[PDB]
Protein backbone atom coordinates (compact mmCIF):
# COMPACT_ATOMS: atom_id res chain seq x y z
CA UNK A 1 0.00 0.00 0.00
CA UNK A 2 2.90 2.33 0.90
CA UNK A 3 5.27 0.22 -1.09
CA UNK A 4 5.81 2.91 -3.41
CA UNK A 5 6.73 5.86 -0.86
CA UNK A 6 10.48 5.95 0.51
CA UNK A 7 10.44 8.07 3.56
CA UNK A 8 12.36 11.05 4.14
CA UNK A 9 12.62 12.47 7.22
CA UNK A 10 9.52 13.73 9.70
CA UNK A 11 8.58 16.86 9.32
CA UNK A 12 6.32 17.82 11.84
CA UNK A 13 2.88 17.52 14.46
CA UNK A 14 -0.01 19.27 13.48
CA UNK A 15 -3.23 19.10 14.82
CA UNK A 16 -3.50 15.17 14.75
CA UNK A 17 -1.67 12.81 13.39
CA UNK A 18 2.42 13.08 12.31
CA UNK A 19 3.43 14.55 8.72
CA UNK A 20 7.01 12.62 7.22
CA UNK A 21 8.38 13.66 3.57
CA UNK A 22 8.29 10.76 1.41
CA UNK A 23 9.37 10.65 -2.12
CA UNK A 24 7.04 8.30 -5.17
CA UNK A 25 9.49 5.64 -6.36
CA UNK A 26 7.97 5.57 -9.35
CA UNK A 27 7.33 8.92 -10.57
CA UNK A 28 9.82 10.25 -8.26
CA UNK A 29 7.13 12.78 -6.99
CA UNK A 30 7.91 14.46 -3.55
CA UNK A 31 5.39 14.50 -0.99
CA UNK A 32 3.96 15.09 2.58
CA UNK A 33 2.27 11.95 4.09
CA UNK A 34 0.04 12.23 7.04
CA UNK A 35 0.41 9.37 9.38
CA UNK A 36 -3.23 8.86 11.64
CA UNK A 37 -2.86 5.61 13.76
CA UNK A 38 -6.29 3.78 14.47
CA UNK A 39 -10.39 -0.07 16.83
CA UNK A 40 -10.70 -0.23 20.57
CA UNK A 41 -10.39 4.00 20.76
CA UNK A 42 -13.32 5.80 19.10
CA UNK A 43 -12.07 4.63 15.57
CA UNK A 44 -11.58 7.51 12.70
CA UNK A 45 -11.14 10.52 14.29
CA UNK A 46 -13.29 13.79 13.75
CA UNK A 47 -10.49 15.83 12.69
CA UNK A 48 -9.53 13.25 9.85
CA UNK A 49 -13.28 13.31 8.69
CA UNK A 50 -13.35 16.96 9.06
CA UNK A 51 -9.89 17.56 6.92
CA UNK A 52 -10.38 14.69 3.95
CA UNK A 53 -14.11 15.43 3.45
CA UNK A 54 -13.41 18.77 3.03
CA UNK A 55 -10.17 18.79 1.48
CA UNK A 56 -11.54 16.44 -1.11
CA UNK A 57 -13.53 19.67 -2.48
CA UNK A 58 -11.04 22.31 -2.03
CA UNK A 59 -8.56 21.94 -5.28
CA UNK A 60 -7.39 25.56 -5.68
CA UNK A 61 -3.73 26.67 -6.16
CA UNK A 62 -3.81 28.30 -2.53
CA UNK A 63 -4.86 25.26 -0.54
CA UNK A 64 -2.66 22.32 0.30
CA UNK A 65 -3.62 19.44 -2.37
CA UNK A 66 -4.84 16.14 -1.19
CA UNK A 67 -3.63 13.89 -3.64
CA UNK A 68 -4.59 10.61 -2.28
CA UNK A 69 -5.93 8.57 0.99
CA UNK A 70 -4.72 5.40 2.12
CA UNK A 71 -6.91 3.17 4.39
CA UNK A 72 -5.57 -0.23 6.09
CA UNK A 73 -7.38 -1.88 9.16
CA UNK A 74 -4.31 -0.20 11.67
CA UNK A 75 -3.43 3.01 9.83
CA UNK A 76 -4.93 6.22 7.72
CA UNK A 77 -2.05 7.74 5.64
CA UNK A 78 -3.19 10.62 3.83
CA UNK A 79 -0.67 12.02 0.43
CA UNK A 80 -0.36 15.53 0.32
CA UNK A 81 1.53 17.61 -1.90
CA UNK A 82 4.90 18.56 -0.56
CA UNK A 83 5.90 22.32 0.20
CA UNK A 84 9.35 23.16 1.61
CA UNK A 85 8.65 25.34 4.42
CA UNK A 86 6.47 27.41 6.86
CA UNK A 87 5.66 30.90 7.34
CA UNK A 88 7.05 31.11 10.59
CA UNK A 89 10.16 29.62 9.83
CA UNK A 90 10.65 31.97 6.90
CA UNK A 91 10.11 34.95 9.06
CA UNK A 92 12.47 34.10 11.64
CA UNK A 93 15.23 33.35 8.71
CA UNK A 94 13.97 36.95 7.27
CA UNK A 95 15.27 38.15 10.80
CA UNK A 96 17.60 40.97 8.87
CA UNK A 97 16.67 41.55 5.95
CA UNK A 98 13.38 41.72 7.01
CA UNK A 99 10.22 40.47 4.05
CA UNK A 100 10.05 42.35 0.55
CA UNK A 101 6.91 44.21 0.64
CA UNK A 102 6.41 42.72 -2.90
CA UNK A 103 6.44 38.81 -1.43
CA UNK A 104 4.06 40.38 1.58
CA UNK A 105 1.81 41.48 -0.40
CA UNK A 106 1.94 38.68 -3.37
CA UNK A 107 1.66 36.20 0.02
CA UNK A 108 -1.36 37.94 1.56
CA UNK A 109 -3.38 38.11 -2.10
CA UNK A 110 -2.44 34.41 -2.81
CA UNK A 111 -3.94 33.77 1.02
CA UNK A 112 -6.85 35.98 0.82
CA UNK A 113 -7.85 33.40 -2.59
CA UNK A 114 -7.20 30.29 -0.25
CA UNK A 115 -9.57 31.79 1.97
CA UNK A 116 -12.03 32.96 -0.15
CA UNK A 117 -12.26 29.47 -1.74
CA UNK A 118 -12.81 28.13 1.75
CA UNK A 119 -15.48 30.58 2.47
CA UNK A 120 -17.60 30.19 -0.83
CA UNK A 121 -17.45 26.49 -0.39
CA UNK A 122 -19.17 26.82 2.98
CA UNK A 123 -15.56 25.76 5.08
CA UNK A 124 -14.19 27.73 8.14
CA UNK A 125 -10.31 27.27 8.57
CA UNK A 126 -9.76 28.09 12.54
CA UNK A 127 -6.34 27.81 13.01
CA UNK A 128 -5.00 30.16 10.78
CA UNK A 129 -1.03 30.74 12.21
CA UNK A 130 2.26 31.71 9.99
CA UNK A 131 3.26 27.66 11.23
CA UNK A 132 -0.07 26.31 9.09
CA UNK A 133 0.60 28.58 6.56
CA UNK A 134 2.96 26.42 3.70
CA UNK A 135 5.65 27.90 1.13
CA UNK A 136 7.49 26.72 -1.70
CA UNK A 137 10.39 28.00 -3.95
CA UNK A 138 8.27 29.49 -6.62
CA UNK A 139 6.75 32.28 -4.48
CA UNK A 140 3.18 29.79 -3.54
CA UNK A 141 1.91 30.27 -0.20
CA UNK A 142 -0.92 27.71 0.90
CA UNK A 143 -3.52 27.13 3.48
CA UNK A 144 -2.36 23.95 5.47
CA UNK A 145 -3.86 21.78 8.33
CA UNK A 146 -7.65 22.09 8.46
CA UNK A 147 -7.57 19.90 10.77
CA UNK A 148 -9.31 22.32 12.51
CA UNK A 149 -11.77 23.35 9.67
CA UNK A 150 -15.35 22.52 9.42
CA UNK A 151 -18.62 23.05 7.31
CA UNK A 152 -20.51 25.63 8.17
CA UNK A 153 -24.50 26.77 7.27
CA UNK A 154 -26.32 30.01 6.21
CA UNK A 155 -26.78 31.65 8.63
CA UNK A 156 -24.52 30.05 11.24
CA UNK A 157 -25.32 28.07 14.21
CA UNK A 158 -23.16 27.85 17.19
CA UNK A 159 -20.23 25.70 16.93
CA UNK A 160 -17.09 24.51 18.87
CA UNK A 161 -15.74 27.18 21.41
CA UNK A 162 -12.40 26.33 22.04
CA UNK A 163 -11.21 27.74 18.48
CA UNK A 164 -7.73 29.23 16.63
CA UNK A 165 -4.59 29.62 18.42
CA UNK A 166 -5.06 32.00 21.20
CA UNK A 167 -2.65 34.46 19.48
CA UNK A 168 -4.34 34.19 16.22
CA UNK A 169 -8.10 34.40 18.17
CA UNK A 170 -10.90 36.56 17.44
CA UNK A 171 -12.32 39.24 19.98
CA UNK A 172 -16.24 37.42 19.20
CA UNK A 173 -14.46 34.07 20.45
CA UNK A 174 -12.78 35.76 23.21
CA UNK A 175 -16.03 37.45 24.42
CA UNK A 176 -17.88 34.05 24.05
CA UNK A 177 -20.48 34.97 20.87
CA UNK A 178 -22.24 32.11 20.29
CA UNK A 179 -22.19 32.83 17.00
CA UNK A 180 -19.09 33.02 15.07
CA UNK A 181 -18.42 32.47 11.26
CA UNK A 182 -16.27 33.10 8.32
CA UNK A 183 -14.82 37.07 9.71
CA UNK A 184 -13.00 34.77 12.24
CA UNK A 185 -10.32 33.43 9.92
CA UNK A 186 -10.09 36.97 8.15
CA UNK A 187 -9.17 38.52 11.94
CA UNK A 188 -6.74 35.92 12.16
CA UNK A 189 -5.22 36.84 8.73
CA UNK A 190 -5.15 40.44 9.72
CA UNK A 191 -2.55 39.39 12.71
CA UNK A 192 -0.72 37.36 10.14
CA UNK A 193 -0.58 40.39 7.84
CA UNK A 194 0.63 42.68 10.87
CA UNK A 195 3.44 39.72 11.57
CA UNK A 196 4.57 39.58 7.77
CA UNK A 197 5.09 43.18 8.15
CA UNK A 198 7.09 43.49 11.96
CA UNK A 199 8.32 39.66 12.42
CA UNK A 200 6.65 39.77 15.45
CA UNK A 201 3.48 38.69 16.88
CA UNK A 202 0.77 41.92 16.99
CA UNK A 203 -0.78 40.19 20.00
CA UNK A 204 1.12 37.46 22.02
CA UNK A 205 -1.68 37.06 24.91
CA UNK A 206 -0.45 34.25 27.64
CA UNK A 207 -4.08 34.07 28.45
CA UNK A 208 -7.72 34.92 27.32
CA UNK A 209 -7.92 38.24 29.58
CA UNK A 210 -4.12 38.96 28.62
CA UNK A 211 -5.54 38.46 25.12
CA UNK A 212 -8.50 40.68 25.18
CA UNK A 213 -6.37 43.31 26.49
CA UNK A 214 -3.76 43.14 24.40
CA UNK A 215 -6.14 43.83 21.23
CA UNK A 216 -8.43 46.26 23.58
CA UNK A 217 -4.95 48.37 23.76
CA UNK A 218 -4.22 48.40 20.46
CA UNK A 219 -7.41 48.90 18.41
CA UNK A 220 -9.34 50.98 21.58
CA UNK A 221 -11.79 48.70 23.68
CA UNK A 222 -15.10 48.57 22.32
CA UNK A 223 -18.11 49.88 22.95
CA UNK A 224 -21.64 50.21 21.74
CA UNK A 225 -20.67 52.67 18.93
CA UNK A 226 -17.87 50.84 17.75
CA UNK A 227 -19.05 47.42 18.01
CA UNK A 228 -23.83 47.31 18.47
CA UNK A 229 -23.87 44.24 21.22
CA UNK A 230 -20.65 43.97 22.45
CA UNK A 231 -21.78 45.32 26.25
CA UNK A 232 -24.65 42.06 26.10
CA UNK A 233 -21.91 39.25 24.96
CA UNK A 234 -21.24 36.81 27.82
CA UNK A 235 -17.72 37.01 28.57
CA UNK A 236 -17.96 41.38 28.20
CA UNK A 237 -17.12 42.67 31.86
CA UNK A 238 -18.14 46.32 32.48
CA UNK A 239 -15.07 46.15 34.48
CA UNK A 240 -12.63 46.25 31.40
CA UNK A 241 -10.27 49.19 31.45
CA UNK A 242 -11.06 51.78 28.61
CA UNK A 243 -8.23 52.03 26.97
CA UNK A 244 -7.94 54.69 23.82
CA UNK A 245 -7.84 53.68 20.34
CA UNK A 246 -4.31 53.55 18.75
CA UNK A 247 -3.23 55.51 15.41
CA UNK A 248 -2.68 52.58 13.01
CA UNK A 249 0.55 54.04 11.57
CA UNK A 250 2.07 53.09 14.91
CA UNK A 251 0.85 50.14 15.32
CA UNK A 252 2.53 48.74 12.06
CA UNK A 253 4.98 51.48 11.20
CA UNK A 254 6.57 50.35 8.29
CA UNK A 255 3.16 50.14 6.43
CA UNK A 256 1.89 52.51 3.68
CA UNK A 257 -1.69 54.47 3.44
CA UNK A 258 -3.46 51.64 1.45
CA UNK A 259 -1.95 48.57 3.87
CA UNK A 260 -3.29 50.37 6.91
CA UNK A 261 -6.44 50.92 5.54
CA UNK A 262 -6.69 47.21 4.67
CA UNK A 263 -5.37 46.02 8.02
CA UNK A 264 -7.74 48.24 9.46
CA UNK A 265 -10.81 46.55 7.27
CA UNK A 266 -9.46 43.13 8.59
CA UNK A 267 -9.14 43.85 12.54
CA UNK A 268 -12.60 45.67 12.82
CA UNK A 269 -14.60 44.98 16.23
CA UNK A 270 -17.99 44.31 14.59
CA UNK A 271 -17.78 40.61 12.42
CA UNK A 272 -20.41 41.92 10.32
CA UNK A 273 -17.86 45.20 9.32
CA UNK A 274 -15.19 42.93 8.91
CA UNK A 275 -14.31 42.76 5.38
CA UNK A 276 -14.72 39.78 3.33
CA UNK A 277 -11.16 38.01 1.75
CA UNK A 278 -13.95 38.03 -1.46
CA UNK A 279 -14.32 42.27 -0.73
CA UNK A 280 -10.55 42.20 0.45
CA UNK A 281 -8.83 40.75 -3.30
CA UNK A 282 -10.20 44.05 -4.83
CA UNK A 283 -8.17 46.38 -2.04
CA UNK A 284 -5.90 49.40 -3.32
CA UNK A 285 -3.15 47.82 -1.43
CA UNK A 286 -2.79 45.12 -4.48
CA UNK A 287 -2.96 47.60 -7.16
CA UNK A 288 0.65 46.49 -8.15
CA UNK A 289 0.74 42.86 -6.44
CA UNK A 290 3.35 40.55 -8.25
CA UNK A 291 4.63 37.36 -7.27
CA UNK A 292 7.88 37.10 -6.16
CA UNK A 293 10.30 34.23 -5.88
CA UNK A 294 11.24 34.07 -1.81
CA UNK A 295 14.94 34.18 -1.00
CA UNK A 296 15.11 30.71 -0.17
CA UNK B 1 -22.97 36.31 6.56
CA UNK B 2 -24.50 36.95 2.88
CA UNK B 3 -21.14 37.74 1.99
CA UNK B 4 -21.29 34.21 0.11
CA UNK B 5 -24.56 33.47 0.64
CA UNK B 6 -25.02 32.99 -3.07
CA UNK B 7 -21.08 31.28 -3.51
CA UNK B 8 -22.38 29.21 -1.25
CA UNK B 9 -26.13 28.06 -2.53
CA UNK B 10 -24.47 27.59 -5.87
CA UNK B 11 -22.14 25.26 -4.72
CA UNK B 12 -24.84 23.58 -2.62
CA UNK B 13 -26.89 22.91 -5.81
CA UNK B 14 -23.82 21.82 -7.96
CA UNK B 15 -22.90 19.21 -4.89
CA UNK B 16 -26.69 17.74 -4.34
CA UNK B 17 -26.88 16.09 -7.47
CA UNK B 18 -23.04 14.73 -6.94
CA UNK B 19 -24.52 13.44 -3.69
CA UNK B 20 -27.96 12.04 -4.93
CA UNK B 21 -28.54 8.45 -3.86
CA UNK B 22 -29.45 6.05 -6.65
CA UNK B 23 -33.52 6.79 -7.17
CA UNK B 24 -34.65 2.72 -7.75
CA UNK B 25 -31.79 1.36 -5.18
CA UNK B 26 -34.73 -0.63 -3.31
CA UNK B 27 -35.67 -2.12 -6.18
CA UNK B 28 -32.51 -4.14 -6.63
CA UNK B 29 -31.99 -4.71 -2.84
CA UNK B 30 -32.53 -8.68 -2.63
CA UNK B 31 -33.46 -8.80 1.37
CA UNK B 32 -34.16 -5.29 2.36
CA UNK B 33 -37.41 -3.00 1.87
CA UNK B 34 -38.45 0.51 1.98
CA UNK B 35 -40.63 -0.45 5.24
CA UNK B 36 -37.53 -1.29 6.94
CA UNK B 37 -35.76 1.68 6.33
CA UNK B 38 -38.84 3.42 7.45
CA UNK B 39 -37.80 1.44 10.04
CA UNK B 40 -34.36 2.37 11.08
CA UNK B 41 -34.68 6.29 10.12
CA UNK B 42 -37.48 6.35 12.73
CA UNK B 43 -35.26 4.75 14.90
CA UNK B 44 -32.14 7.02 13.59
CA UNK B 45 -34.61 9.80 15.17
CA UNK B 46 -35.15 8.78 18.61
CA UNK B 47 -31.38 8.10 18.51
CA UNK B 48 -31.41 11.74 17.76
CA UNK B 49 -33.44 12.80 20.56
CA UNK B 50 -31.92 10.72 23.32
CA UNK B 51 -28.71 12.06 22.89
CA UNK B 52 -29.78 15.57 21.62
CA UNK B 53 -28.18 15.44 18.32
CA UNK B 54 -28.53 18.20 15.47
CA UNK B 55 -31.31 17.33 13.56
CA UNK B 56 -28.74 18.28 10.22
CA UNK B 57 -26.68 14.70 11.49
CA UNK B 58 -30.37 12.81 11.44
CA UNK B 59 -30.11 14.26 7.88
CA UNK B 60 -26.89 13.26 7.19
CA UNK B 61 -26.75 9.87 8.32
CA UNK B 62 -29.90 9.05 6.17
CA UNK B 63 -27.98 10.44 3.38
CA UNK B 64 -24.82 8.39 4.11
CA UNK B 65 -27.31 5.19 4.29
CA UNK B 66 -29.00 6.07 0.99
CA UNK B 67 -25.54 6.21 -0.61
CA UNK B 68 -24.08 3.24 1.32
CA UNK B 69 -26.93 1.34 -0.11
CA UNK B 70 -27.38 2.42 -3.59
CA UNK B 71 -24.34 0.05 -4.46
CA UNK B 72 -23.70 -2.44 -1.48
CA UNK B 73 -26.22 -4.96 -0.92
CA UNK B 74 -27.60 -5.54 2.66
CA UNK B 75 -29.10 -8.43 4.76
CA UNK B 76 -31.69 -7.54 7.17
CA UNK B 77 -29.95 -8.15 10.21
CA UNK B 78 -27.27 -5.90 9.09
CA UNK B 79 -29.32 -2.56 8.38
CA UNK B 80 -29.14 -1.31 11.61
CA UNK B 81 -25.43 -1.74 11.52
CA UNK B 82 -25.06 0.50 8.69
CA UNK B 83 -27.63 2.70 10.41
CA UNK B 84 -25.25 2.72 13.33
CA UNK B 85 -21.83 3.32 11.80
CA UNK B 86 -23.67 6.01 9.59
CA UNK B 87 -25.08 8.29 12.49
CA UNK B 88 -21.56 7.55 14.37
CA UNK B 89 -19.65 9.11 11.16
CA UNK B 90 -22.63 11.88 11.16
CA UNK B 91 -21.64 12.77 14.56
CA UNK B 92 -18.24 12.99 14.48
CA UNK B 93 -18.66 15.16 10.97
CA UNK B 94 -21.46 17.71 12.77
CA UNK B 95 -21.44 17.85 16.31
CA UNK B 96 -19.29 19.61 18.60
CA UNK B 97 -19.55 16.81 21.34
CA UNK B 98 -20.40 13.40 19.09
CA UNK B 99 -21.25 10.75 21.55
CA UNK B 100 -18.84 7.82 22.22
CA UNK B 101 -18.42 4.84 20.33
CA UNK B 102 -19.73 2.75 23.55
CA UNK B 103 -22.66 5.05 23.56
CA UNK B 104 -23.46 4.13 19.83
CA UNK B 105 -23.15 -0.02 20.95
CA UNK B 106 -25.39 0.67 23.77
CA UNK B 107 -28.22 1.98 21.87
CA UNK B 108 -28.36 -1.15 19.50
CA UNK B 109 -28.90 -3.08 22.95
CA UNK B 110 -25.85 -5.09 22.40
CA UNK B 111 -26.75 -6.65 18.70
CA UNK B 112 -23.25 -5.90 17.44
CA UNK B 113 -20.14 -5.53 19.06
CA UNK B 114 -17.84 -2.26 18.90
CA UNK B 115 -15.72 -4.18 16.97
CA UNK B 116 -18.40 -4.57 13.93
CA UNK B 117 -19.56 -1.26 14.30
CA UNK B 118 -15.83 0.21 14.25
CA UNK B 119 -15.29 -1.64 11.16
CA UNK B 120 -18.79 -0.82 9.34
CA UNK B 121 -17.41 2.58 10.07
CA UNK B 122 -13.94 2.00 7.91
CA UNK B 123 -16.21 0.09 5.35
CA UNK B 124 -19.09 3.01 5.11
CA UNK B 125 -16.07 5.52 4.75
CA UNK B 126 -14.84 3.38 1.65
CA UNK B 127 -18.29 3.09 -0.25
CA UNK B 128 -18.23 7.13 0.12
CA UNK B 129 -14.85 7.95 -0.49
CA UNK B 130 -15.09 9.86 2.63
CA UNK B 131 -17.10 12.36 1.14
CA UNK B 132 -19.21 13.32 3.96
CA UNK B 133 -19.93 16.81 3.50
CA UNK B 134 -23.57 16.19 2.04
CA UNK B 135 -26.14 18.73 1.03
CA UNK B 136 -29.38 18.41 2.90
CA UNK B 137 -33.43 19.69 3.38
CA UNK B 138 -32.08 21.24 6.36
CA UNK B 139 -29.05 23.14 4.33
CA UNK B 140 -31.20 24.56 2.16
CA UNK B 141 -34.21 25.45 4.77
CA UNK B 142 -32.10 27.58 6.86
CA UNK B 143 -31.37 29.48 3.87
CA UNK B 144 -34.74 29.55 2.31
CA UNK B 145 -35.85 31.13 6.27
CA UNK B 146 -33.77 34.33 5.59
CA UNK B 147 -36.87 34.84 3.16
CA UNK B 148 -39.66 35.27 5.57
CA UNK B 149 -41.16 38.93 6.20
CA UNK B 150 -40.65 38.71 9.15
CA UNK B 151 -39.13 35.81 10.43
CA UNK B 152 -42.05 33.11 11.86
CA UNK B 153 -40.82 30.24 14.62
CA UNK B 154 -44.04 28.14 13.68
CA UNK B 155 -42.84 28.36 9.83
CA UNK B 156 -38.86 27.06 10.73
CA UNK B 157 -40.40 24.37 12.82
CA UNK B 158 -42.92 23.32 10.54
CA UNK B 159 -40.86 23.56 7.62
CA UNK B 160 -38.31 21.17 9.38
CA UNK B 161 -41.03 19.12 10.51
CA UNK B 162 -42.32 18.10 6.89
CA UNK B 163 -38.65 18.27 5.86
CA UNK B 164 -37.77 15.30 8.66
CA UNK B 165 -40.97 13.23 7.35
CA UNK B 166 -39.74 13.10 3.20
CA UNK B 167 -36.31 11.08 5.00
CA UNK B 168 -38.86 8.27 6.42
CA UNK B 169 -39.89 7.49 3.03
CA UNK B 170 -37.60 6.72 0.20
CA UNK B 171 -41.16 6.15 -2.15
CA UNK B 172 -41.68 8.82 -3.19
CA UNK B 173 -38.74 11.41 -1.45
CA UNK B 174 -35.76 9.57 -3.42
CA UNK B 175 -37.09 10.58 -5.99
CA UNK B 176 -36.70 14.67 -4.80
CA UNK B 177 -33.49 16.55 -4.68
CA UNK B 178 -32.63 18.31 -1.14
CA UNK B 179 -33.45 21.76 -2.42
CA UNK B 180 -36.84 20.61 -4.17
CA UNK B 181 -38.03 18.76 -0.81
CA UNK B 182 -37.10 21.98 1.18
CA UNK B 183 -38.94 24.34 -1.14
CA UNK B 184 -42.16 22.19 -0.79
CA UNK B 185 -41.67 21.99 2.87
CA UNK B 186 -41.54 25.30 3.39
CA UNK B 187 -44.38 26.44 0.90
CA UNK B 188 -46.38 23.77 2.92
CA UNK B 189 -45.07 25.33 6.17
CA UNK B 190 -45.77 28.90 5.28
CA UNK B 191 -49.29 28.49 3.43
CA UNK B 192 -50.52 25.83 6.77
CA UNK B 193 -49.01 28.99 8.94
CA UNK B 194 -49.71 32.02 7.48
CA UNK B 195 -51.99 31.87 4.43
CA UNK B 196 -48.78 32.95 2.58
CA UNK B 197 -47.00 31.65 -1.23
CA UNK B 198 -43.30 30.55 -2.12
CA UNK B 199 -42.35 34.26 -1.99
CA UNK B 200 -40.72 35.98 -5.04
CA UNK B 201 -37.43 36.52 -3.80
CA UNK B 202 -36.74 32.29 -3.82
CA UNK B 203 -37.81 31.86 -7.49
CA UNK B 204 -35.08 34.39 -8.05
CA UNK B 205 -33.03 32.60 -5.50
CA UNK B 206 -33.60 29.09 -6.98
CA UNK B 207 -35.32 29.11 -10.11
CA UNK B 208 -38.11 26.99 -8.68
CA UNK B 209 -42.07 28.00 -9.20
CA UNK B 210 -44.71 26.85 -7.53
CA UNK B 211 -45.14 24.61 -10.98
CA UNK B 212 -41.86 23.64 -10.54
CA UNK B 213 -42.16 22.42 -7.33
CA UNK B 214 -46.04 20.83 -7.34
CA UNK B 215 -45.02 17.22 -7.87
CA UNK B 216 -42.83 17.29 -4.73
CA UNK B 217 -45.81 20.06 -2.78
CA UNK B 218 -48.28 16.85 -3.77
CA UNK B 219 -46.36 13.87 -1.98
CA UNK B 220 -45.46 16.68 0.41
CA UNK B 221 -49.15 17.23 1.21
CA UNK B 222 -50.56 13.76 0.98
CA UNK B 223 -47.56 12.75 3.98
CA UNK B 224 -48.45 15.70 5.52
CA UNK B 225 -52.10 14.36 5.56
CA UNK B 226 -51.33 10.73 6.63
CA UNK B 227 -48.96 11.61 9.67
CA UNK B 228 -51.01 10.34 12.20
CA UNK B 229 -51.79 6.97 10.61
CA UNK B 230 -48.30 6.32 9.39
CA UNK B 231 -46.38 3.05 11.14
CA UNK B 232 -43.08 5.73 12.23
CA UNK B 233 -44.58 8.02 14.20
CA UNK B 234 -41.46 9.81 16.36
CA UNK B 235 -40.94 12.50 14.11
CA UNK B 236 -44.55 13.39 15.14
CA UNK B 237 -43.71 12.82 19.00
CA UNK B 238 -40.00 14.68 18.67
CA UNK B 239 -42.00 17.50 17.19
CA UNK B 240 -44.68 18.09 19.71
CA UNK B 241 -42.05 19.38 22.18
CA UNK B 242 -41.93 22.99 22.87
CA UNK B 243 -38.57 23.39 21.47
CA UNK B 244 -40.10 23.12 17.87
CA UNK B 245 -42.86 24.66 19.36
CA UNK B 246 -45.40 21.67 19.17
CA UNK B 247 -45.83 22.25 15.35
CA UNK B 248 -47.07 18.22 14.96
CA UNK B 249 -50.11 19.49 16.84
CA UNK B 250 -51.34 21.93 13.79
CA UNK B 251 -53.73 20.94 11.47
CA UNK B 252 -52.52 20.50 7.68
CA UNK B 253 -54.39 22.30 5.15
CA UNK B 254 -57.25 20.03 3.42
CA UNK B 255 -56.42 21.68 -0.05
CA UNK B 256 -53.51 23.88 -1.24
CA UNK B 257 -55.25 24.91 -3.99
CA UNK B 258 -52.30 24.77 -6.80
O1 LIG C 1 9.30 23.39 7.88
C1 LIG C 1 8.57 22.75 6.97
C2 LIG C 1 9.17 22.00 5.96
C3 LIG C 1 8.34 21.34 5.05
C4 LIG C 1 6.95 21.42 5.17
N1 LIG C 1 6.16 20.78 4.27
C5 LIG C 1 4.86 20.42 4.45
N2 LIG C 1 4.37 20.29 5.71
C6 LIG C 1 3.10 19.93 5.97
O2 LIG C 1 2.63 19.80 7.25
C7 LIG C 1 3.55 19.81 8.34
C8 LIG C 1 2.83 20.31 9.59
C9 LIG C 1 3.88 20.58 10.69
C10 LIG C 1 3.26 21.16 11.97
C11 LIG C 1 2.26 22.29 11.72
C12 LIG C 1 1.27 21.96 10.60
C13 LIG C 1 2.00 21.57 9.32
C14 LIG C 1 2.23 19.65 4.83
N3 LIG C 1 0.92 19.26 4.70
C15 LIG C 1 0.76 19.19 3.31
N4 LIG C 1 1.88 19.49 2.53
C16 LIG C 1 2.81 19.79 3.53
N5 LIG C 1 4.09 20.17 3.36
C17 LIG C 1 6.38 22.17 6.20
C18 LIG C 1 7.19 22.83 7.09
MG1 LIG D 1 -35.98 -5.11 -1.93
Amino acid sequence: SMENFQKVEKIGEGTYGVVYKARNKLTGEVVALKKIRLTETEGVPSTAIREISLLKELNHPNIVKLLDVIHTENKLYLVFEFLHQDLKKFMDASALTGIPLPLIKSYLFQLLQGLAFCHSHRVLHRDLKPQNLLINTEGAIKLADFGLARAFGVPVRTYTHEVVTLWYRAPEILLGCKYYSTAVDIWSLGCIFAEMVTRRALFPGDSEIDQLFRIFRTLGTPDEVVWPGVTSMPDYKPSFPKWARQDFSKVVPPLDEDGRSLLSQMLHYDPNKRISAKAALAHPFFQDVTKPVPHL
Amino acid sequence: VPDYHEDIHTYLREMEVKCKPKVGYMKKQPDITNSMRAILVDWLVEVGEEYKLQNETLHLAVNYIDRFLSSMSVLRGKLQLVGTAAMLLASKFEEIYPPEVAEFVYITDDTYTKKQVLRMEHLVLKVLTFDLAAPTVNQFLTQYFLHQQPANCKVESLAMFLGELSLIDADPYLKYLPSVIAGAAFHLALYTVTGQSWPESLIRKTGYTLESLKPCLMDLHQTYLKAPQHAQQSIREKYKNSKYHGVSLLNPPETLNL
